[PDB]
């Protein structure tokens, strides 16, 4: 769902806060990747 | 001769779009007039 | 095996084309992301032909969408079935071609064509043949008219054995959007004749009687508007996609419907169409589609099909059905009312029956006919120009990006040269 | 059909309940200018009084 | 990435942006300190991290009494501060002065702003330039702006929001010279130049919307809304969107004849609106009507060159084609027989907004207008005649001449017009065979 | 099968021709909603004569209704057999026809002409092969006789080989609810002459007579007198729907009982006709029924039957029964009265025997009757037409949109060679 | 959709339609604002929510009526633009109310009519009410009238008009600009009824015991003839008669065009409890030579076609004797070349009451309508008033002074004669 909305944004990005909302949709993704992966590649917890 | 200010009040009588022409009502038009005339492309019903 | 690069341009065509894409979508089970979540093992079967194929079991709409202002690709994105398509397709430009051929055509458009061209080849190489091309676009606007006449000649060169199918737009008589409408529909009829194979003639003023007179809306938007057209869309290409007892393909329509080379402005029609209350009341036999198809009311051109000769029909009919019925009614259509098609062409039907039905319908077909009447539409849009050109109309904008009143002259003269030879073979 | 029909009689009364909240926001605007002309008439007479 | 820098030149001007401007605001969520309390705000105003949406304008008068309340008032905060470039003396009525005098001091610095609004912008949709067709620096410094805005930018669009004097009010005794001055020098770089006067604004807030006594400040507000109709689909979204450049190959025949008509329908007030209601083709036909036209040139003497519709709010589209195929069943509205065609649709999708304490009723349909009308050549000829009655014996000249401008000039802004006369009563013919 | 296209025209028609769709479908077991719920097998192998085929069992009914106003249609919309017929075969116009009958023909209806003509043909192709068509109308109305008789001008032309059965209510003396009435008769006669071949005229009068005399019913509405028009419609189409021991169609009685081409013009009766009190004192024993059939009270027209004599008589019989019977006592009736009948045709009785009878009643026959005693229903029009033309009466209206003057004088002149024509063998 | 556009003008237009809308009012459940708490159709129009706008052009040259409505209690139903004042009255003038002052309205009030006509769709025609002499009445209805035909081409015009008084006038130039009004409303005016002013009073004087009562309890008299000639555009039942349908089936020769009027059940409270009103009886009223709305003795003409317009629980056949039995008594005298002569109309609503009015509550009702010969001798009893003035010169002096040549008299003198003799040598017996 957060992808979902990442891929909502214009085509063109040429404001300042649409750089900077792409960059908070950016770092929310990006922190779940790393988190997505430690949780994947270790099975015992 | 009275006035504009004086006539209905207005500046100007700018008269009036709908004062020279018929009725012909906005009843919903069936477009083209094409959509009735003759005989239309009928095949057989099956038998 | 064989595919369909949809090039979809215009605002109108981005729209009337993002509607095919939600449709065919359906059709063959891809749901808003792109998976596959359908049914049938049929439906994920030649998905090849419209769908690309990605990682994770998602299939891409193969389509590059183009439209020189970069607004309406928000409109398409945003859209129900909008994140389905791939970014770098998003082929948008800078500055806008406002209703004006000659910016799509010569000027600011010209400078997309090299980027569209990239990639319309990067998803045609990818593919091991392709069946042809197919532009959804509009007559009468900017980037429609404009750029997408010239997407047809570039690609027309390059790739010359392809079928070049092209959805358009046509001006409408009753009502104008435009007011340069004529130019630009005038101009560009003139790069079609040459360089198409199969044009698909689509008028709103058409759909506007269909959505109403047998469809019974009180509110048609124009996403309706859009449905109707996608039906056909769809009706089109169905015996490659899916299979059928008597399939006919794109180029099997192009062989057995085109007499002579230049006669290809054909006009479609849906036949399964009923409304809100009436759909209880009325049966669901193969008599019923075929009268309604035939009909006046249910045609998508304005040209009303009675006041000219049937050069050519189909009917793709879709449905599991006998092809018997789906005979003598062809051949009572040809004995009945046999005053109405030509008598230099025996049998002028194409009887192509497909298997799998539509969604929720039982039965349906597609009519496409090259009749004499396509002349009427023409015609209209010559004295729509005779009287614009004459005193000589907004022509200040169109010499100043860089053309010759030559190019008018011609265009007209052409188009003339089109509505006669209609009418050597109407008598 | 039926299913269908429901979402078109849920669009018609959107619509109803739209234009509903069309009169009554259109009624505040008749109030506003009650009331304001309702303090100019006041505001004429408080100023003969003083 | 559609904007639209608006230069308001004149006292007329800017206190029409303070209309336009209160409007734009609203419509967006914008508090008045320019801090929102998605992308539709980028043709009217800029975007700072913090939340700044500085608005893309530029205010020049050459007389502090008129924007000093800009910098005063409860819309201080929005504005950037140098965007508002004051004078010290005023043109004073005075072509020569705004344009050749003391308007020649204050070009630079405009331009050179004009120049740092138009880098911060990715594509320039087009220009919207406020002004009065009487006044002095409404006139000579537009003139100017007009000129030398022409030569770096090229070719752009450049609209013309006007206030053209009145057939018989008038607050001033020598408008028929700046008049005849400012549209001989501003008609070759000019590519739309809509026409508004003040009297059918009177007749209009007062025939439509019972309001007697209306002062300035209620007559801007109708141009607030002309020009978020116009600039509607930039901004929002909806079909048939209809754009600057789009509008400048659908309403200006030849390129001489630039001069379109503004009308909007929904005109109605607040108690009559409960006694209609208003679909597609009322609306329709109000424009069409003579009455609620915004010029005292009547469109009923004249033939419709080509007539744009801006359509906005809940429109359903078929009943558009249905509203329209009436109009041109109509024997009393004429069309030109070089457009069979004439109508060009848009259609937004969000309502008309209205502004507290406005005298306009809440309404959820627009039409704005643009006709191109052979009537406007009344409009000219009848100060033109104005022009003929003073020049004749030189009335106020000494003025003129004596403030670094030739006589040659004004026969020179005659002669133009008499071409410009001819034009308008050459093209309305029909074609003999 | 066989099959009847159903032609609903006129304030009347659309009425009678409900009313028709209400015994129709109680005879054949069709049910409101439009699902066959019956008891036996009979009314179900021919439903294809009055009833098409839907998907869901269901048996939409095939009458294409017209009418110039929005009027009656939305009461037989709302109506208790009003959710049967097709949405698009309810076609109807807006303005008002006014009782102008040349609005009805030269000008409005001549609008909403193709519109029922389109619904007609689809209806009319998709059948094995038509037995008739079937327009119900008033000579005296609006919508009825001046569209009625432009759709008998229009299906004939293009169908010239095909049954026209056509229920028209004719003026009266006495019960009269418009003025210009005769007006309307005598220029639609001229219609009814050349197309029509089974033209049942049938009057307002004795409807009324058989209601609040015969039946003893108190006050005859507009619904109960259709509901006898809706019993001698039926009756004449019982041995191609039904079955039975010797039967006959509507060309069967074409054939058998119009001698000349212009004598197409019939005298219609029901035969079991009685009370509410009088059922339980008395026996529907076929013996009565010839009695009460051949008699003037029971009669459907206001013309008196002794002041001529039919020419050929036919009596579409229904119900279990002989035929000693009904081919003697019927054969007694040619020899007892023999002034009443003609002697250049030596049998003028056809008889037709169905074997289901109607619902309720046990031994009905529907009476048809070729008389030249039709004839005043055809003069006294004549002559109030006459009494108004001689000083160029109400006409501004039906002169006004294009109908001329010698089109009324041909249209009592076409009127008065069939006076003639009917009294040319009265004497005998 | 059915619709009728009224439109009254002068002050007995304006209150005659006042009543007449409040009942129109009464018979859907509109509430005086216009709130119910798809039958409202052709008197009322619906707008968005619940707001419900009538189709009336209210006009006057003269503020005073129009503003009552402003101020009363239908102030919220009818619309600011709806009622259209004036600055001055017309002052019983033709010239002032048709080449002076009523030309000074006539565009605007156009404009209100077409703009009302554009929400309609299948408008059969308008309602012009007003009175015959005074002044608004004789000069903007003549102005309305000519503008009306040659813009809206042939609609269906009724003219419930008020005929000059026989024996007394509330005014002293009636026979003097009647005759003028006359000129006008005879060649575009389709169908024209009247009642005349004083045998109203009769009728709510014998019948109605009520005596001595004011201005309103007549207006609601003809206010329920407005509805009952206007009901089978609206609520549903047997045969129904519109506005068409009476033209073809009243008016004879394209000039006979100025019909009578007569209510049935015109009863008390007391009368009702203990005579019982079925068809018989009140088919019967009608023909009876005092309760005839114009006084006039029907007696001396013949009728030539006569519609009886019926209401309420009419079932047929009690119509249909009954109108064998009016042609066979003798006293009415029916001309022999119309032999039916006799139109039917059967609607299923009770007729309704004013809450406060006398018209007491009954089942059945008639609007009778004929062309009798009989109106001609109140056409000779006003003519002959008018050669009386014109003949030593009475009040020309203020007629020539706001515009009106001096033949415009006699040309309506020998239209009037033209008029007069018409109805004579079409009631001329058949001869042969
Ligand atoms: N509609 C409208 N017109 C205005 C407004 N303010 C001024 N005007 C018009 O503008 C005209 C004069 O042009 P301005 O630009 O105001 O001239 P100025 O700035 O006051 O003085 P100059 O320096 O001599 O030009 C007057 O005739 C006014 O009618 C306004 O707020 N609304
Ligand atoms: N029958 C009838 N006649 C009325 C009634 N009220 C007024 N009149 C007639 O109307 C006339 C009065 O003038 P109006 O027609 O109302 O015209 P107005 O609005 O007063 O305009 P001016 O006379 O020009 O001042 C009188 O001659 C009356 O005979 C009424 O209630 N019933
Ligand atoms: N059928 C259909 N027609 C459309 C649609 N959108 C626009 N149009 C038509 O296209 C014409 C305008 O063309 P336009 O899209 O502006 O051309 P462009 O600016 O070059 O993209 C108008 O006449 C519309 O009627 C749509 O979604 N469906
Ligand atoms: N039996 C019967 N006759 C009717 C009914 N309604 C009308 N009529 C007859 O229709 C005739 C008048 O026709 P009209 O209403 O003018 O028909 P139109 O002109 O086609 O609209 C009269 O002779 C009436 O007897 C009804 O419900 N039942
Ligand atoms: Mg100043
Ligand atoms: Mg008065």
């Amino acid at each position: 769902e957060v992808h979902k909305e990442f891929q909502s944004l214009s085509v063109f990005i040429d404001s300042i806060p649409k750089k900077i909302r792409k960059q908070k949709l950016e770092e929310e993704m990006k922190q779940l990747e790393h988190d997505i992966g430690v949780l994947e590649k270790h099975k015992v917890i | 001769g009275k006035t504009d200010m004086e006539r209905i009040g207005l500046f100007s009588e700018m008269e009036y779009i709908t004062v020279g022409d018929k009725y012909v009502s906005q009843f919903n038009r069936p477009f083209n007039e094409s959509a009735s005339k003759n005989r239309q492309i009928l095949p057989g019903g099956s038998k | 095996m064989r595919e369909i690069v949809h090039l979809q341009a215009g605002q109108c065509g981005n729209q009337i084309g993002a509607k095919f894409w939600e449709v065919i979508s359906d059709e063959h089970g891809i749901d808003p992301t792109g998976t596959y979540h359908g049914d049938s093992d049929l439906q994920l079967e030649r998905i090849n032909v419209y769908y690309n194929e990605a990682t994770g079991g998602k299939y891409v709409p193969r389509a590059v969408l183009v439209d020189l202002e970069p607004g309406t690709m928000d409109s398409v994105r945003s859209g129900p079935f909008g994140q389905i398509f791939r970014p770098d397709n998003f082929v948008f430009g800078q500055s806008g071609a406002g209703n004006n051929w000659a910016k799509g055509h010569y000027t600011e458009g010209a400078e997309l064509v090299d980027s569209v061209l990239d990639v319309v080849r990067k998803e045609a190489e990818s593919c091991d043949c392709l069946q042809g091309f197919q532009l959804t676009h509009s007559l009468g606007g900017g980037t429609g008219s404009g750029m997408g006449t010239l997407l047809i000649s570039k690609i027309r060169e390059e790739y010359p054995d392809r079928i070049m199918n092209t959805f358009s737009v046509v001006p409408s008589p009753k009502v104008s959007d435009t007011v340069v409408e004529p130019y630009n529909a005038t101009l560009s009829v003139h790069q079609l004749v040459e360089n198409t194979d199969e044009t698909y003639c689509i008028d709103n003023e058409a759909l506007y009687d269909i959505c109403f007179r047998t469809l019974k809306l009180t509110t048609p938007t124009y996403g309706d508007l859009n449905h109707l057209v996608s039906a056909t869309m769809s009706g089109v290409t169905t015996c490659l996609r899916f299979p059928g007892q008597l399939n006919a393909d794109l180029r099997k329509l192009a062989v057995n419907m085109v007499p002579f080379p230049r006669l290809h402005f054909f006009m479609p029609g849906f036949a399964p169409l009923t409304s809100r209350g009436s759909q209880q009341y009325r049966a669901l036999t193969v008599p019923e589609l075929t009268q309604q198809m035939f009909d006046a009311k249910n045609m998508m051109a304005a040209c009303d099909p009675r006041h000219g000769r049937y050069l050519t029909v189909a009917a793709v009919f879709r449905g599991r059905m006998s092809m018997k019925e789906v005979d003598e009614q062809m051949l009572n259509v040809q004995n009945k009312n046999s005053s109405y098609f030509v008598e230099w062409i025996p049998n002028n039907v194409k009887t192509a029956v497909c298997d799998i039905p539509p969604r929720g319908l039982k039965m349906s077909a597609t009519f496409i006919g090259n009749s004499t009447a396509i002349q009427e539409l023409f015609k209209r849009i010559s004295e729509q120009f005779t009287a614009m050109f004459r005193r000589k109309a907004f022509l200040h904008w169109y010499t100043g990006e860089g053309m010759d009143e030559m190019e008018f002259t011609e265009a007209e003269s052409n188009m003339n040269d089109l509505v006669s030879e209609y009418q050597q073979y109407q008598d | 059909q039926r299913e269908q029909i429901e979402k078109e009689r849920l669009e018609e009364e959107k619509k109803a309940t739209g234009r509903l909240q069309h009169a009554n926001e259109l009624r505040r605007q008749v109030r506003e200018n009650q009331q304001k002309q309702v303090q100019a008439r006041i505001a004429t007479f408080d100023e003969g009084r003083r | 990435m559609r904007e639209c820098i608006s230069v308001h030149v004149g006292q007329a001007g800017v206190q029409i942006g303070n209309a336009c401007w209160e409007l734009y605001c609203l419509e967006h969520g914008i508090q008045p300190d320019g801090q929102m309390p998605d992308d539709s705000f980028n043709t009217f105003f800029s975007e700072t991290g913090a939340g700044k949406h500085v608005p893309r304008a530029v205010f020049v008068d050459l007389e502090p009494t008129v924007i000093d309340e800009v910098r005063t008032g409860t819309y201080r905060q929005l504005f950037h501060p140098e965007q508002l470039i004051t004078g010290k003396e005023d043109a004073a009525n005075n072509y020569a002065r705004g344009h050749y005098t003391i308007g020649k001091e204050l070009i630079d610095l405009v331009l050179d702003r004009i120049r740092k609004l138009a880098d911060q912008c990715t594509g320039l949709q087009g220009f919207l330039i406020f002004h009065s067709f009487g006044g002095g620096t409404g006139s000579g410094f537009t003139s100017l702006l007009m000129e030398r805005l022409s030569v770096d930018y090229g070719k752009k669009s450049k609209l013309e929001f006007s206030i053209y004097p009145a057939p018989q009010v008038s607050t001033a005794v020598v408008e028929p010279y700046n008049s005849i001055l400012t549209t001989h020098t501003t008609l070759e770089h000019s590519d739309c130049a809509f026409m508004v006067d003040n009297e059918a604004i009177y007749d209009i807030c007062r025939r439509n919307l019972d309001i007697e006594r209306p002062t300035y400040t209620n007559l801007n507000r109708l141009i607030g809304q002309i020009v978020s109709s116009i600039t509607a689909s930039l901004r929002f979204d909806g079909a048939l969107n209809v754009d600057l450049t789009e509008f400048q190959t659908n309403l200006v025949p030849y390129p001489r004849i630039h001069f379109p008509l503004a009308t909007y329908a929904p005109v109605i007030s607040a108690e009559k609106a409960y006694h209609e209601q208003l679909s597609v083709a009322e609306i329709t036909n109000a424009c069409f009507e003579p009455a609620n036209q915004m010029v005292k040139c009547d469109p009923r003497h004249g033939k419709y060159m080509a007539c744009c519709l801006l359509y906005r709010g809940d429109v359903v589209p078929k009943d558009v084609n249905a509203a329209i195929a009436t109009i041109k069943t109509k024997r009393t509205i004429q069309f030109v027989d070089w457009c069979p065609t004439g109508f060009k649709v848009g259609i937004n999708y969000q309502p008309p907004t209205v502004v507290p304490g406005g005298d306009l009723a809440k309404v959820q349909r627009a039409v704005c207008m643009l006709s191109n009308t052979t009537a406007i050549a009344e409009a000219w000829a009848r100060l033109d005649h104005k022009f003929d009655l003073m020049y004749a014996k030189r009335a106020f000249v000494h003025w003129y001449v004596g403030e670094g401008m030739e006589e040659g000039e004004f026969s020179e802004a005659r002669e133009d017009m008499a071409a410009l006369e001819k034009d308008y009563e050459e093209v309305g013919m029909d074609s003999v065979e």
